[PDB]
């Protein structure tokens, strides 16, 4: 019961599987920009070229006990900075490139990832603008706590991102 | 204490000064309606992502040394889309669509209401509600100089999307663009 | 909940993100002070980064209870308990271990449970003492990282209220 | 006689001026918000320990010889904590959380209300309201004399903890700080 | 029936015994200040180091029947000038060094203790607070009448203050 | 339901937690004095300047999966030998400096503190003495089994000993 319900409401489908990110302990962090990163991705990918859809994406993490470790998730309507598959990545991950400080990212719906207890986390998010039909919201994935290993152990841990849109009009 | 002060009406409730309009020995200022004008006012929407609000708006008039003069003179609301006047004798300032308010220095300030002109559902901050003109009526200068502010109230105000505020100081005015710690600090973990 | 800054120091300043955490090594002892800071939100501080805080600096008076939570990033096979010590307002600064084990205390033993909630009773601006003390020493297996790192999270209660609106 | 002329609200209802402000040829006064300034209604709250009292200020403005000049003014209120504006170009002029009344010379005397401001329960003699601010709207200097006086009522009057009045003289105005005899004297003891 | 309740209305529960001062003909009066004075004093020695309680103050004085006298004790809330077990003594009687004549000083809840008739008075007081949880009021007893007695009597005339708090809450 | 029970029969109320002992490869062990050792502690500090009271003592170990090693707690009635929180160290662990066989320890009530399958353990002991009203019993931890471990590991292993009175009369 770990199912995270954004603002405490709620072939086309079908689970797409995003690129995994190596991540490493000098890396940053990834964010993707939904539709936009979504419309190249399968049954989309000539469907994109009005919306109306909920989405529901699942973050999973795959490491060993013998790793440590923390990420955030969170789902931030109408993000704007101050794209493909391959995402981006953050320069500033203090001020996530907007300015505004990591420590307030929290205000926003979001589910802890912790390599010791939890390999999963999942944030079910509606549709949310002033127009019903229309860069809806960004996807920001950034480590609090960075990676710590002794050597000899696998020094890239892969995150997989995997949307399953649910509710869907086109 | 009771929830009435904190609640979101309160907060924008009180009245600010969102411009000054100078004029010298011009004599018609345009003035585009803006709310990120001052550093006030601003730094509060930013918390929110969608805001609905009607606007009220005030308008006083007086001289640089203060002393009021019986001198009459227009305002007028131009709304999005509309055409600028170009000067006093211009065809925008007899347009029948644009409203007028004819008032005084010895007239108290008048107050004007703005209701929501967005096409959308709610402003998005992340917003132009038309412009004014000023100008003294007649086809001759006043030889008065003329200083006048505008305060603005907000009046039904609606909220979503809590965001978080923004801990760096504000570079330009249309985007949100040297990193600064959001907190001060000490010489040692343990020290109070 | 949002994140608090324990870890504020002249040198964290070249690197910010650093300042989210405070380390836990194998080297400290047992007795020793991890953390000590005050809780007033609205004074600059580890409680300017959280949005409570910066909120407070709209208002004047503001009073009610509050919350701490911690989180523990480190490795799973590793064990140990730490002791999380508040003195009343009013009150002196705990000298060691056995003299804060007296007032309000709860024993955070990261082996099983991974957080617990601190609630501070009462607060009043017209303030109180958090310490973080080291019971056991840190514990590590072979092959498993020898620091671990701490994370603080705070949010505000119900009975918390604010008034006599100021701006800054 | 009834009881309603000896009773405690009648008692503090009439007004009193409790200020005056003169500005000659500065151009802003602050005036902090005392009950103490002067010996009449001092006496008199000093019988009461507790007393819990909204406020009301009425704003009165003339010349030293009384003619009136088409002059406007601003009157702020300072809220307790507040910083005090330290010129007239000053940042605390356009705060928004500070209110203003806006009010000329031939504008008959306005009339605010400030509720109650303490913390506790109950104001405490044995007292900080806060503080105003005045000064003439406009950038440059005004040419006319302006010496105004606050009038204060006293409205919604609670008394509790009656004490024995002060027969003395005041010294300090902090502080109850050569002793006198209450009552005066006579030759004789049998001697009317 | 001699109970005077003030204003009309109301190991730690115990006597405490005060110092007996000593009151002679060319003395002028004492006071002490609750709750400070007893903070030294017993259980509440330790205690001190917020607190609602009520206070039951009694005022005994042993005297035969050849002296002659007359005392005055009073509660009076915040009493502000203008201290241990020994108290103080007031330098000017009259005002109470506050400025404020000695007449006037029955306004407040009182009882008289005249040698004569009554060897003893008491005052219960309340609570008397803005703030429920906090010098709350001070303790007046000074003569009106000053002692008079033939020679080969007793010089001095012990004074005695017991208090007995009731309804404590700490 | 691994509570042992001493003999088969059964601010003061609150967790005293003593000292945290650091156990290695080449200690001996410690013993703790009841009542004596507990005097000093928290709300008994100003108290114990007669006592009936139950005991309830909870001794844990925080150690990983990677060490060995096996502890032995028990409570003896009136021990003598032939002291503060740091309590003392037993010289012969053998004869636990009584001229007493170590064997022969587990006749009073003991459980086996194992580091395999038991992190922690607890002894629940009423007051036993001729006299109701009065160095009643000592607390004996001795390793049967030395601990042993591969380089890189934690050589110090800590030891917790809280006390919980119940059932105290004073």
């Amino acid at each position: 019961a770990n199912i995270v319900i954004a603002y405490g409401e709620w072939s086309v489908n079908r689970f797409f599987t995003l690129d995994t990110k190596s991540w490493a302990k000098d890396s940053k962090g990834w964010y993707w920009k939904f539709p936009d990163v979504l419309t190249e991705v399968g049954v989309f990918g000539q469907n994109a070229q009005l919306y109306r859809s909920g989405f529901c994406v699942h973050v999973q993490c795959n490491a060993s006990k013998f790793h440590q470790g923390a990420l955030l998730v969170a789902v931030l309507p109408e993000y704007v900075l101050g794209p493909g598959q391959v995402g981006a990545v953050l320069t500033h991950p203090y001020v996530l490139d907007a300015g505004i400080p990591l420590s307030q990212l929290t205000v926003c719906p979001h589910q802890w990832i912790n390599l010791r207890t939890n390999n999963c986390a999942t944030i079910i998010v509606p549709y949310m603008n002033t127009v019903p039909f229309d860069c809806n919201f960004g996807l920001l994935v950034i480590p609090v706590v960075p990676l710590d290993f002794n050597a000899g152990a696998t020094s890239e841990i892969p995150i997989t991102v995997t949307i399953a849109p649910m509710c869907a009009e086109f | 204490h009771s929830t009435q002060e904190t609640a979101i009406g309160n907060f924008f409730s009180r009245a600010g000064l969102v411009s000054i309009i100078t004029m010298p020995t011009d004599g018609y200022a345009n003035w585009d309606i803006d709310l990120m004008g001052y550093a006030q006012l601003r730094r509060k929407c930013e918390l929110f992502t969608y805001m609905r609000f009607d606007a009220e708006f005030t308008f006083v008039v007086a001289k640089p040394n203060g002393e009021l003069v019986p001198q009459l003179l227009q305002y007028m609301y131009v709304p999005p889309g509309a055409p600028k006047p170009t000067s006093r004798d211009s065809f925008a300032w007899q347009t029948a669509t644009n409203p007028s308010v004819f008032v005084k220095m010895t007239d108290p300030p008048a107050q004007v209401s703005v209701p929501f002109m967005s096409p959308a559902s709610a402003y998005q901050w992340f917003n132009m509600m038309g412009t004014f003109s000023i100008r003294t009526v007649g086809t001759k200068k006043s030889p008065h100089s003329i200083t006048l502010r505008v305060y603005m109230r907000i009046k039904h105000v609606r909220a979503w999307i809590p965001r978080p505020l923004r801990n760096q100081p504000y570079l330009f005015k249309t985007n949100p663009n040297d990193i600064k710690c959001t907190s001060t600090s000490r010489d040692k973990i343990t020290t109070l | 909940e949002t994140i608090l800054e324990v870890n504020n120091l002249k040198t964290n300043e070249t690197t910010p993100m650093q300042r989210l955490c405070f380390p836990v090594s194998v080297q400290s002892k047992t007795g020793e002070l991890c953390a000590a800071f005050r809780a007033d939100p609205g004074r600059d501080g580890p409680w300017q980064s959280t949005i409570l805080g910066q909120l407070c600096r709209y208002y004047t008076q503001w009073s009610g209870s509050l919350e701490v939570t911690f989180m523990f990033a480190g490795s799973f096979m590793a064990t140990g308990k730490m002791l999380i010590a508040y003195t009343p307002p009013g009150g002196s600064v705990p000298a060691d271990r056995i003299t804060a084990m007296l007032g309000t205390h709860v024993i955070w033993d990261f082996g099983l449970q991974s957080s617990v909630t601190l609630v501070v009773p009462w607060i009043s601006n017209t303030t109180g003492i958090i310490t973080i003390w080291y019971q056991t020493n840190y514990v590590v297996p072979i092959g498993a990282p020898t620091t671990a790192y701490i994370v603080a999270l705070a949010a505000a209660q119900d009975n918390f209220t604010m008034k006599l609106c100021k701006d800054t």
